[PDB]
């Protein structure tokens, strides 16, 4: 179907086909050398250049080397720099360039390739959708929104644009408005719409507006493999890890960590209280749209397995104490942080992002009544000097209706069944 | 933006190839 040969390339199709045959037989090295010969003999040939690139791409795949794939990315660009490139080949080449840039994590350069693609092919709606994703991946939600509004104005029924518009709206706290877009885009069945993110956020928005249908979408997402279960809706996970909402110290195997937190709880408290009194700006408001109302702030000592040195100046003995426990200080998918919540606070039901951590809560200042945390189908209360442990990849909710502040200490650990090599390689969250 | 307590970002990891 695709027309990849311009006028001159049709006159050397025999050579081009011979080289491509080598590539599709898996004789990568031979194909590479054959296409390099064709590029030196026919330096303006788009199809020869594309063969060189595709061969480098296959080579990176076989060698699992990013270095080789960067070479291929430049060759994909070279293709588009030649004269008289057929439109189908131009698009294939720059699309694969963008996709491999994203694979490597080069989101800014992928964005650039996508802007070029949309300029070259102004009527291809799918390229505009891909450009929207490019904007999302660098955190530019404002431009992603404009892109999908353009798509929807020319193609109102595009399901991919619908779910992504809905996702942007919901992240902007436009909850009610987001629901029809997320729902209709998932129901569209269009490619790219069967995505856990959209089931997760459609169900959440429904829950927040009181729509009792949210768990139908949770059950559909579970049926389609995005969620380990209805209640545990994390999206970055290692399948097979024991899944339960509440853990005992012994169940975790981190008994020394728990003992250390409990036996020393007063110094942990007192350093947190000194930061409250004399360095309150180290506590930062929760910024993930998880509150229905109230005041909630966190003072973070570790995130993604990286110690915040400035932060630890304010809790130096606590940081020194925790250094002895790599199971938390090296948990690249958790945090260590103080958490203060004030009266009148309701945290929306929500899920954390990964089933790869468990979450310890050490009580520090706990009002006698008004404070409680539900996880899945179990509600519990804190106690000063005592650790609770739950899997925050399960849906959980918190209320603060006391008459004064509630201070806890949050220590995330690696899920205990994760192997050493898993703990070392899983990308940080 | 990072995914700390929730799943609000379009992606929560920053991948780096193979
Ligand atoms: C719901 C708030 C709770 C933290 C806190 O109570 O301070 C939470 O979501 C978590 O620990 O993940
Ligand atoms: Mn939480």
């Amino acid at each position: 179907k695709p027309k990849l040969l311009n006028k001159f390339d049709k006159t050397i199709k025999a050579e081009l086909d011979a080289a491509e045959k080598l590539r599709k037989r898996g004789k990568i090295e031979e194909a590479v050398n054959a296409f390099k010969e064709l590029v030196r003999k026919y330096p303006q040939s788009p199809r020869a250049r594309y063969g060189k690139a595709q061969c480098e791409d296959d080579l990176a795949e076989k060698r699992r080397s990013n270095e080789v794939l960067r070479g291929a990315i430049e060759t994909y660009q070279e293709v588009a720099s030649l004269p008289d490139v057929p439109a189908d080949l131009l698009k294939l080449s720059l699309k694969r360039r963008s996709d491999r840039q994203q694979f490597l994590g080069h989101m800014r350069g992928s964005l650039l390739t996508l802007q070029r693609l949309v300029q070259l092919f102004p009527n291809d709606t799918s390229l505009k959708n891909d450009l929207g994703v490019g904007y999302l991946l660098i955190g530019d939600n404002d431009n992603a929104k404009k892109v999908y509004e353009e798509v929807l104005s020319v193609t109102p029924n595009d399901g991919f644009a619908k779910v992504h518009y809905g996702f942007i709206l919901k992240a902007q706290n436009k909850i009610a408005e987001s629901i029809p877009y997320l729902k209709e885009g998932i129901e569209s069945g269009d490619p790219g719409t069967d995505d856990g993110r959209f089931y997760f956020h459609l169900g959440d928005a429904m829950q927040r507006v009181g729509n009792k249908e949210a768990y139908k979408w949770y059950e559909l997402g579970h049926k389609r493999g995005h969620f380990a279960s209805v209640w545990q809706r994390s999206l970055y996970n290692v399948n097979g890890l024991k899944a339960q909402p509440w853990w005992t110290p012994k169940e975790t195997g981190y008994t020394e960590l728990v003992k250390s937190l409990e036996r020393n709880w007063k110094l942990i408290r007192d350093e947190g209280l000194a930061v409250m009194d004399k360095a309150k700006g180290l506590f930062l408001p929760e910024d993930e749209n998880l509150r229905e109302k109230g005041d909630w702030s966190q003072f973070t000592l570790w995130q993604q397995g990286r110690r915040n040195e400035n932060a630890c100046k304010g809790a130096p003995k606590t940081c020194t104490l925790l250094e002895k426990f790599p199971e938390t200080t090296g948990c690249r998918r958790g945090q260590i942080k103080y958490s203060i919540m004030h009266p009148g606070t309701h945290v929306w039901p929500h899920t954390g992002p990964t089933n790869c951590r468990l979450r310890m809560h050490l009580g520090l200042v706990i009002p006698k009544e008004g404070c409680k945390i539900r996880c899945a189908n179990e509600t519990k209360t804190w106690e000063e000097g005592k650790v609770l442990i739950f899997d925050d990849s399960f849906e959980h909710e918190v209320w603060q209706d006391a008459s004064s502040f509630r201070l806890i200490f949050i220590v995330d650990v690696w899920h205990p069944e994760l192997t050493p090599q898993q703990r070392r390689s899983l990308p940080a969250i | 933006g990072k995914c700390k307590d929730g799943l609000g970002e379009y992606t929560c990891t920053s991948l780096e190839g193979f």
